[PDB]
């Protein structure tokens, strides 16, 4: 209920484990599609209900659209703000990459965190969230890297003067 | 009604910490692409070099 960032967290046989984040912004709860698969979420106050997803970005929005329009200006650092499991919440700094693919391009945290950080909040200097960390690629044995997910922009040129 | 999958845990607030390390910053580039149903992804890291001789 109120703005925030969020664990995720599934009750089993052996208690509740994290299986991913996300943020509350804006009265919307959004996270990662993996994380959650579209199961509602309940807390004290009531059971969430999702309103959007996008599968093949991996990501889900509860309590209506996306909200966190803010996203990523090339050649800026940001900060990812890890809720490792079991962890207290961690702040590293990084510049991002690109991701080289069709339809745009994409920042590339290099950053490499525990799993069930699946939705960790990306935000910029003004301190808004301009992404979520968890979706991305390992090497063959090498440093993981996630890219910075965020909803709109994803296929647009970023450059133009129409809007 | 009846279900029960996920709850919510408050962890932190959306706040920029100027403090924080900025170690591992590889700026990669990464080319994702798929030919046959399969996807291929290189990254290619740009890391400075000094010239040094023996």
């Amino acid at each position: 209920l109120s703005e925030g960032v969020y664990r995720i967290m599934q009750r089993g046989l052996f208690g509740k484990t994290q299986v991913g984040v996300g943020i509350h912004m804006a009265g919307v709860f959004h996270t990662m599609w993996h994380v959650t698969r579209g199961s509602v979420i309940c807390h004290e106050t009531g059971r969430l209900e999702p309103s959007w997803a996008d599968v093949r970005n991996d990501m889900i929005s509860y309590g209506g659209g996306w909200r966190l329009g803010d996203k990523w200006d090339k050649e800026e650092d940001v900060q990812v703000l890890a809720i490792e499991p079991g962890k207290n919440p961690k702040h590293v700094q990084t510049k991002p990459g690109l991701f080289k693919t069709l339809t745009g391009e994409i920042g590339a945290v290099t950053l490499d965190f525990k799993p069930g950080t699946s939705g960790s909040p990306i935000i910029n200097k003004k301190g808004k969230v301009i992404g979520l960390y968890g979706n991305g690629v390992v090497t063959k044995s090498g440093d993981y890297v996630s890219a910075i997910t965020q909803a709109e922009r994803i296929g647009e040129p970023d450059y133009e003067v129409d809007e | 009604m009846g279900s029960a999958d996920l709850s919510l845990e408050k962890a932190a607030n959306v706040q920029w910490d100027e403090m924080a390390d900025i170690t591992g910053s590889s700026p990669i580039i990464e080319v994702k692409q798929d030919e046959d149903g399969s996807f291929s992804i290189r990254d290619i890291e740009e890391t400075n070099m000094i010239a040094q001789v023996k």
